[PDB]
């Protein structure tokens, strides 16, 4: 973060949550990850692709 | 079409490094930390001095402290920083080289990357190499379970653990200092020991040899009243929480005095209460009292009036250290205290330790006591501070030894056999993990080279001979003649180390470097 | 034992190594049949594409000193070979990588160099052993050598056409006998924007980028050529001169007589029978007169002004026609003759002068470049130029080696055992030294995208009995007989590369510090 | 109270002392690494010149290009430059030697003895030393065997410090033969030192004759045998005129027309005057117009123009021809004669070969190699290496190096330190001790334990083995006469003398004052 | 799978060309093996989702 | 490590060049075929220029990215060669670029792409 | 590659040694002048405290009041403060002594012997010296006449460095009587020190 | 700076040039004073020398 607290991640949804998007349509993609992460987890990775 | 667009705010100042270039970049950073630490290992090693932001300084050899004091900006470095912190409180020194293990591995790891080799397998093989190391290591591990009451395996181990520290001046004594300290406070029935039972106490002044463990507790408090006598022979002890004042029920409470006699009885009671508890303690038959909280100046003299010295404003943890060391209890009330709860000890005496200072109080308890303190004297504040940590660390490994009574002669012999043990597998490896094997094995080789370089000898002329002997002979007890003694039998040289120390160490290292290999991309915010 | 006080040098050394490795690894991408050209935009604003590393490096605005020598290093390799500038640097850096390896291995750098001095002596010996002596007259092997060089850059597009153009040109300019080191500048390159790289041309004759001065004379048959240096205008002395007018008949007498002077001038030229005029720059003073052109065009004579003093030797080397600086000397005895010459019309209107056929065949020759991208034309000739260079390099030594990294793996293999033979810490250095050569084949499989370690080791494993002929194939994507793939390079190429690197890194080791200056 | 303008300084005799010493110590320790047979070499880079950078070993150039503000240091930098113009190397030695004086002298400042004494005793101490050195010199006159034998011994000693050290034997002959070609002339300019990239360092050599880096004229013979040579400075391209600047004023263009012609005849006859010498080779430092060249080409006589005075010196030296003018009396002017002139191509350029030369007086050394800086510093190495070499011819007396002789001096002072008795004897100790530090530094950069060796080397000299020296390839004491570790007496004499003065000035000051810089 | 072979650095096309072809008839659960770098019944390989 | 500039490699610039090319296509994709609609440029000060022919359009347009100039350079030669196809030609190349990169965009070897492209 | 935050440093084993060493030498030479029976004293002034200043001969106070950046020097300052807690003067001696220890140690670094060895010999060298030092001790128990006679002698030695030296005899009796007042009590707080202007220094008394 | 045992000076010129000497006039000659009476001494010695 801009705070300096580093954060590693393998789950993209987590990475995406870190990746503070400014484009709107992309945030939808980011939202999907949360849903799928709230549903089933990794492959959220895939879900984006 | 082609035109600028915003995905992340500050997209201009969101820099990003990906893949091999980032990979090596971290490796470049890693080596710096490695090269930062190489000199810090071993009896011939030389320690570092850190300068605090508020301008303070610190000289030390404990790399954990070194990094804890270190202010990096590269993130992976902080991972190394906490890494050592994780190792230290896990075991202790060895941190003298823990990171050095990692980066050289990473340094050579890139060599595989320079061979285009994918990190995932590189993550794979080294871990297998790690498992290879430990099962070889513990096979060739010695044990001190087989030992009688462990008086001087530990002394040697303490002697070993202190040869890396500047307190090596009289370290033999401190080696004895710790071993007595730990054995007293150990729970063999548990294989554990709480460091709280240990009271480190270092006051500057005097020589290092003046450092003296105290089978008892020392108090950074003087007498409640200056006229109270400095020494006390008998140790009928009172341990109190309730400060010597009128009790006040902490619910919102107040009296509403109206008439004359209302004033007088309370005025009458005011002294009468003090005599009561003054009587109360006196009837307990104690000889000395101690209070956590305040006194009234009046009853204090009255307490002095009956030759019952007490101590006021005593910090919490110590009071119980007093209590348990005395076997004593803590009573919150005057009435409910009885002689049975009273503490007893061998001796209590305040010490005018400073030539020009206020004084200290020591309790030379003479029975058994599960808590104990060590008193350190010496010439420099930082020297005290170095000693404390060094002394503090030496405790742990013996505690660590308490958990596992199987150790190996240190001095670099141990892992040396492993790479050889690793290497022998590397022929039956098959493929590219085969390269991965010798890589880590080659990676492991550095630690002795660190030693001999810090020994000023030819590192390679040393170990090459060292291997061949441990190649020619089967004895895994030949390390580095660190103090220039023509015997490589470190077992006879007694340079020894717990199995776990290295065992956790490299095993710890493997997992970290696994993550180190695991990452490829970073997006750094512009500052 | 002895104690080392200072570490400033060691770290300073490491700094250089890290720089060099970074540099070579950056260049590493571009090499070999799978080399990948790169592009730079100038701070002045120019833009360049390039596949040859030297030109990359001469484009490189390197801040750190060490690679600047490496940059300089390649230029000598370019001034020596032309490709492997690609290969050589990755060799150079790879050496330092292992040279780094030995550094925390504590070995003093001095012995390394001598070990390397020994290390090179074996290799140059070995390379002599493995090479293939070949007389110059075998056109196809030259051709085999050619495309081997050529299938490293974009010009691979029309390689099959480009390679013959190159070799034939060499044959025409060389003496196939003395086996000397014939200069390339006797070959002219013509960067003509537009056209197709396929339409790049050879000229067995002379071509001048400049344009005619006659309006009406365009093509000439059986041309008798004349190259003239002395200007054709109002006679102006080197020293101060001036016509003074004070009288009546001065006007026309002056007026008439200049033309008369000019008239006889042209009259003699026509009297000589020449029909094509060559005029140099006379920027110090007057050029050809407009009036003379009126006469020469009236005399119907082909004319060209503004001929560069630098080209004049090449042209008379080309046309075999000594120039003239005084009228009396201007004589048909010196008058050159050509079967035909004229100005071609390309680029829609990018018009160019051609002179085909000369009764006196000069050894020199010119080369035409056509093609769409301006930058691609420049890169093409770079590829063409180096294509010439390697041939000349091959002209230097009638010995041949397969390309495609096979010599290197042989060498390292051969070094591997000889290192085993040699005792002392030097073995490791050579052990490392051989491991340096290990990089290049690995790079190939990288740019081949193939499993390098599996391949190259298998390449070693085969090559333990799979000697220099065999190696990794690009086209099939495996390991095969490279000789049977007709991918062959002259011996000196890697020799120069190997040699040049060796001296430099030795010089690299001797460095201990850099001092910032005024 | 403030006295000078702002930005002016006044440091008195403690701050003045220290800062003078501090930088001096910086000067020494910055450069100590570079001398010694196992010494290093430094890299110098421009602030901004597109990184005009120089790897350098010779401290003088290292001193030359470093900008230092310590005025005392600038004294030393100039001090070495004088020595550099004296002998070239040992700038290495001289400066660092003078430093230890200063470092050790400062110690006596802590000892708090009046420096006026320090001047006296060292001056005395020096007086013994130079005499002591003089007592140790060795001559070799008509002993050409041993002379030439030692002569090469001198070179390698000087040479076994620079990057060329791996090929000492090679260049030893080079410098030897070239220096002998000087026939007792000391003019290094008689040797040109041509550098060009390409080739290994080993490939560099000296021609049997002479070479030139200029262009032939129009199609004159490229190769000439049994050549007759002419050299002039009379300009042709710059048409010979009458400096005052007469006008030429004429009524009619006919008049100027014939005059242009008249100049032509004037030009033409001048050549025929040249030709009357029957000479097939002519040269000039002037640029020469092409028209006369055509007349020379008309003669079939080759000529080269515009080769600057220095080469012209070389040509006259190598060929014995007399550079001339107006050529009025061919019999009164001696031409130059050589067996052969031919055009040979090197690296990328054809170079002008002079085979079978009349006189070996002039010479030129081929430099093939790796790096501009390598070639540059290789150039730097030899010029000094010749520089000593000529003085060796100039003064054919020698001293053994390898630190031993310097120890002999120190021991001699060590003895006279006792005949002193007084405060000066301490300075006698100081002076002698400082000298002993030098070989220690050499043993330092060789990485052997100096401490014993100097102590032992002191013993044998204190015993009296004046020839026992120091091993640089094994690190021990040894017989320099066996090992030929020798150098010019004059060198070390200036070494001692100059540092002695350098010591004098540095001490005598007791206040620095800097004016406000403009 | 294409991402996999990239993240495995494999010739996914040839694998894919093998993949689809072998997936014409020969068996449903054939799929990418990382270590064998090619097709396998990941189901019998217990790659179960 | 170069002063006064970084570098970009691999997909980044690869993708970047595609964006450059496609943009130029989208610059002129509306000026072609019997229904082509002409382009026009307010210069900087009102000396405008309506035109449908790309080579003029490209020539009159400031460009900073290299490869775009290449197409910008390329068209003029065709202008120096044909006169129209300015209606078409540049659109062809970048599209030929567009799909080509896409194969590369997975892994596909460019020189492998070139040969068939040459064959094409 | 940059690692730390801005304004953070890393000096290794030449720069670290160098700056450390000069500071110690500066510290010593800053304090050398003050010791000796013919010793001098310095002035230390607050930057701004209404110029709270103290002319001083006792360096620990001088060491206390100096702001130093060299931590090794800052180490040294800690060193003396301990000593002042113990014996008060000789801080003088300790300070300069260690620096010259250091200065010469640098010459061993100039002599280029490994510091680890440099440590070893000195530690051993320390060990014997104190042993010999102890062997040179001279006790004086009940020998009150000599004891008291020697007792005053120690003070004047200590006293013959501060400004009281021109009156060493006077205060000699002062403290001697003052100390004899303590009846073995080690609490100096029992002694009060009233100071007030007026009167000569000799007029000061007990 | 006076006398055989005297000890002399080193001056630094504005343009970075240096000079070491004992001649007091020259000493004052190189000196850049600002105080007026000082200049009188400078010329004083100069006139004297």
């Amino acid at each position: 973060d801009g705070r300096g607290k580093a954060t590693i991640s393998n789950d993209g949804a987590t990475i995406l949550k870190l990746l503070d998007v400014v484009h709107p349509a992309a945030k939808t993609l980011v939202d999907i990850a949360k849903s799928q992460d709230a549903e089933v987890g990794d492959g959220t990775t895939s879900v984006t692709l | 079409y082609g035109r600028p667009f915003l995905i992340i705010k500050d997209q201009d100042r969101k820099s990003r490094l990906m893949g091999l270039e980032a990979l090596k970049s971290h490796i470049m950073a890693a080596k710096a930390v490695a090269n930062t630490m190489r000199t810090s290992l071993g009896p011939n090693g030389l320690d570092k001095m850190m300068v605090d932001k508020d301008g303070d300084v610190t000289v030390t050899n404990d790399g954990a402290t070194i990094l804890s004091m270190m202010d990096v900006d590269h993130q992976i470095a902080k991972l190394m920083v906490e890494l050592s912190k994780s190792q230290d409180d896990e075991i202790g020194d060895g941190t003298t080289g823990v990171v050095v293990l990692a980066g050289a591995l990473l340094e050579e790891a890139e060599q595989l990357l320079d061979r285009g080799i994918h990190p995932i397998r590189i993550a794979d093989g080294y871990e297998q190499a790690a498992r290879v190391a430990i099962e070889h290591l513990d096979k060739i591990s010695d044990s001190v379970l087989v030992d009688i009451k462990d008086t001087e395996p530990l002394i040697q181990t303490a002697k070993t653990t202190l040869g890396s520290k500047v307190v090596n001046s009289c370290h033999r004594q401190m080696a004895e200092i710790a071993v007595n300290a730990v054995l007293t406070v150990a729970d063999m029935e548990r294989r554990d020991v709480d460091f709280e039972l240990i009271k480190v106490e270092g006051k500057v002044g005097g020589r290092l040899e003046d450092t003296k463990l105290i089978k008892g507790v020392i108090v950074d408090k003087d007498f409640s009243h200056p006229q109270m006598p400095k020494k006390v022979e008998d140790a009928k002890i009172a341990i109190l929480t309730c400060p010597f004042e009128p009790p006040k029920p902490k619910t919102k409470h107040k009296l509403d005095v109206t008439s004359v006699e209302d004033y007088k009885a309370l005025q009458k009671y005011e002294k009468e209460k003090f005599e009561e508890m003054i009587q109360q303690i006196k009837e307990t038959g104690a000889n000395l009292a101690i209070c956590q909280w305040g006194f009234d100046d009046e009853a204090n003299h009255l307490l002095l009036q009956n030759n019952l010295p007490a101590v006021r404003w005593v910090g919490g943890p110590e009071i119980e250290l007093i209590a348990i060391a005395t076997g004593g209890r803590i009573v919150p009330r005057f009435s409910e205290l009885t002689a049975e709860k009273l503490g007893f000890a061998g001796l209590v005496q305040e010490i005018s330790f400073g030539t020009t200072k206020d004084k200290m109080l020591v309790i030379e308890q003479c029975k058994n006591s599960r808590a104990v303190t060590i008193f350190i004297r010496g010439g420099n504040k930082m020297i005290i501070e170095e000693a404390k940590r060094s002394l503090h660390d030496a405790l742990c490994v013996i505690r660590n030894l308490i958990r596992d009574n199987r150790v190996v002669y240190g001095g670099g012999a141990a892992e040396i056999s492993c790479a050889l043990a690793v290497s022998q597998e590397a022929d039956k490896c098959p493929t590219l993990e085969q390269y991965a094997m010798r890589a880590f094995a080659d990676a492991l080789e550095v630690i002795p080279m660190a030693l001999s370089e810090n020994s000023g000898m030819n590192p390679i002329q040393t170990m090459t001979e060292v291997r061949a002997r441990q190649v020619k002979e089967m004895n895994p007890a030949l390390g580095i003649d660190c103090l220039h003694k023509g015997t490589n039998d470190m077992k006879q040289q007694h340079v020894i180390e717990t199995l776990i120390g290295k065992k956790q160490q490299i095993s710890l290292a493997t997992q970290m470097v696994r993550m180190i290999l695991k990452i490829d991309d970073i997006r750094k915010p512009g500052e | 034992g002895a104690y080392q006080d200072r570490d400033k040098p060691a770290q300073i050394r490491f700094s250089n190594i890290s720089a060099a490795k970074a540099v070579a690894d950056a260049i590493r991408t571009s090499l070999g049949p799978k080399g990948m050209d790169k592009m730079i935009q100038d701070g002045k604003g120019d833009v360049t594409i390039t596949n040859d590393g030297a030109t990359i490096l001469k484009q490189m605005q390197v801040l750190h000193p060490a690679a600047r020598m490496l940059v300089e290093l390649s230029k000598a390799q370019d001034i020596e070979a032309g490709d492997g500038t690609t290969s050589v640097v990755i060799i150079a850096g790879s050496l330092l990588d292992s040279c780094t390896k030995l550094l925390q291995k504590g070995i003093h750098p001095t012995i390394i160099s001598e070990s390397f001095q020994k290390a090179l002596e074996k290799g140059i010996e070995i390379l002599t052993d493995m090479s293939r002596p070949v007389e110059l007259s075998d056109r196809e092997t030259l051709l085999n050598s050619a495309t081997t060089s050529l299938n490293s850059k974009v010009v691979s597009q029309y390689s099959s056409l480009l390679s013959p153009m190159s070799v034939n040109a060499v044959m025409k300019v060389i003496d196939p006998a003395t086996a000397t080191s014939v200069d390339l500048r006797d070959i002219k390159i013509v960067k003509k924007l537009g056209g197709t790289i396929d339409d790049c041309e050879l000229v067995e004759g002379l071509v001048l980028t400049q344009k005619v001065s006659n309006s009406g004379i365009t093509r000439v048959e059986k041309a008798k050529i004349g190259l003239i240096q002395f200007c054709l205008s109002a006679p102006k002395t080197d020293m101060d001169n001036q016509i003074v007018v004070s009288d009546y008949a001065q006007m026309d007498r002056v007026l008439r007589e200049e033309r008369a002077y000019i008239l006889n001038l042209v009259k003699q030229i026509k009297k000589t029978g020449c029909n094509v005029l060559l005029i140099q720059k006379s920027i110090l003073r007057d050029a050809l007169s407009d009036l003379a052109l009126h006469f020469l065009n009236k005399m119907k004579i082909m004319v060209i002004k503004d001929i560069e003093r630098e080209d004049i030797e090449f042209i008379c080397k080309t046309i075999g026609t000594k120039p003239v600086a005084h009228i009396d000397q201007f004589t048909a005895d010196m008058l050159g003759s050509a079967e035909l010459a004229e100005e071609v019309n390309l680029n829609g209107s990018g018009k160019l002068l051609k002179i085909t056929g000369c009764a006196s065949p000069g050894k020199t020759v010119t080369i035409v470049v056509r093609g769409s991208n301006k930058l691609v034309i420049e890169e093409a000739e770079r590829s063409i130029h180096d294509a010439l260079c390697v041939i000349r390099c091959l002209v230097k030594k009638r010995a041949l080696i397969a390309g495609g990294g096979a010599p290197e793996i042989e060498l390292a293999l051969r070094l591997t055992e000889y290192s085993r033979t040699l005792s002392g810490m030097e073995s490791y250095c050579v052990r490392a030294f051989a491991d340096a050569m290990e990089v290049i084949p690995s790079t190939l499989a990288e740019n081949a995208g193939l499993n390098p370690i599996s391949t190259v080791t298998e390449l070693r494993n085969r090559h333990a009995q799979g000697e220099k002929t065999a190696g990794i194939n690009v086209r099939k994507g495996g390991i095969s007989n490279i000789l049977e793939e007709l991918v062959v390079q002259p011996l000196l190429v890697s020799v120069s590369a190997l040699t040049l690197a060796t001296e430099t890194v030795r010089s690299i080791l001797k460095i201990d510090d850099v001092v910032n200056t005024r | 109270v403030n006295i000078f303008k702002a930005g002016a300084d006044e440091e008195r005799a403690e701050t003045a002392r220290l800062t003078s010493f501090i930088g001096a110590i910086a000067i020494g320790d910055l450069v100590k690494s570079t001398l010694g047979p196992k010494g290093m070499d430094k890299i110098l880079l421009s602030s901004g010149r597109d990184a005009s950078l120089m790897v350098t070993n010779d401290g003088a150039t290292i001193l030359k290009n470093i900008g230092v503000d310590n005025p005392a240091a600038k004294v030393l930098v100039d001090m070495s430059r004088v020595q550099d113009d004296e002998v070239g190397d040992g700038t290495t030695s001289v400066t660092v030697l003078a430093a230890e004086l200063l470092r050790e002298a400062e110690s006596l400042i802590a000892k708090k003895i009046h420096p006026q004494t320090i001047i006296a005793g060292w001056r005395e101490a020096t007086k013994a030393a130079r005499e002591a050195l003089l007592s140790s010199a060795v001559d070799h006159g008509s002993d050409e065997v041993k002379f030439r034998q030692d002569l090469m011994n001198i070179a390698g000693t000087t040479l076994s410090s620079k990057l060329l050290t791996h090929h000492k034997d090679h260049f030893t002959k080079l410098a030897v033969e070239a220096v002998l070609r000087l026939k007792g002339s000391g003019n290094l300019e008689a040797i040109h030192i041509i550098k060009k990239l390409g080739g290994s360092l080993a490939d560099s050599y000296l021609d049997e004759g002479f070479l030139l880096d200029k262009k032939i004229g129009v199609n004159q013979p490229k190769r000439i045998e049994n050549a007759k040579i002419l050299i002039a400075n009379t300009g042709m391209d710059t048409d010979k005129i009458k400096i005052f600047g007469s006008r030429v004023r004429v009524d009619s263009t006919a008049k100027v027309a014939e005059i242009e012609h008249a100049e032509k005849e004037k030009m033409k006859e001048k050549v025929e005057r040249i030709l009357k010498h029957g000479i097939n080779c002519f040269i000039n430092r002037q640029l020469i117009y092409n028209y006369p060249e055509q007349l020379f080409g008309a003669a079939g006589v080759m000529a080269i123009e515009h080769a600057d005075f220095a080469g012209v010196e070389r040509l006259a030296l190598v060929t014995g021809g007399e550079i001339a003018s107006t050529f009025d009396h061919p019999e009164l002017v001696k031409l130059g004669s050589c067996k052969l002139i031919e055009e040979v191509m090197i690296g990328e350029d054809k170079l002008i070969h002079f085979s079978g030369v009349a006189l070996g007086e002039a010479c030129t050394i081929v430099l093939r190699g790796a790096t501009q800086q390598i070639l540059d510093e290789a150039e730097r190495s030899l010029h000094d290496a010749l520089c000593v070499l000529a003085q060796t011819v100039k003064d054919s007396r020698t001293v053994y190096g390898g630190g031993c002789s310097e120890m002999l001096m120190a021991h001699a002072v060590t003895q006279l330190a006792n005949r002193t008795p007084g405060k000066e004897a301490v300075a006698m100790e100081s002076y002698a001790k400082a000298l002993r530090m030098l070989p220690t530094i050499i043993a330092d950069n060789a990485g052997y334990d100096s401490a014993d060796l100097v102590a032992q080397l002191r013993a044998a000299h204190s015993e009296g083995n004046t020839t026992a020296g120091l091993d640089m390839r094994e690190g021990t004491i040894g017989d320099m006469a066996i090992l030929g570790i020798t150098e010019s007496f004059q060198v070390k004499r200036q070494v001692l003398l100059s540092a002695a003065e350098a010591a004098e000035v540095i001490l005598r000051v007791d206040n620095i004052i800097k004016a406000a810089p403009r | 799978p294409r991402q996999l072979c990239d993240n495995a650095g494999f010739d996914a096309t040839n694998i894919l060309n093998k993949l689809r072809a072998r997936h014409a008839q020969g068996g449903t659960w054939y799929g990418v093996d990382i270590n064998n770098e090619d097709i396998a019944d990941n189901f019998e390989a217990f790659v179960w989702e | 490590l170069s002063v006064f500039g970084d570098r970009s490699t691999g997909e980044t610039i690869r993708s970047q060049n595609v964006m450059a090319a496609a943009s130029i296509a989208n610059i002129v994709k509306s000026s072609l075929g019997p229904v082509g609609l002409d382009k026009m440029l307010v210069d900087d000060i009102g000396d405008v220029t309506i035109t449908n022919d790309g080579a003029t359009i490209l020539k009159l347009l400031e460009v900073e990215h290299p490869a775009a100039k290449v197409l910008c350079e390329l068209a003029d030669l065709q202008d120096k060669e044909v006169g129209d196809g300015t209606t078409s030609v540049v659109i062809i190349a970048a599209e030929l670029l567009k799909n080509a990169d896409e194969l590369v965009k997975q892994k596909i070897h460019p020189t492998s792409v070139i040969s068939g492209y040459r064959l094409a």
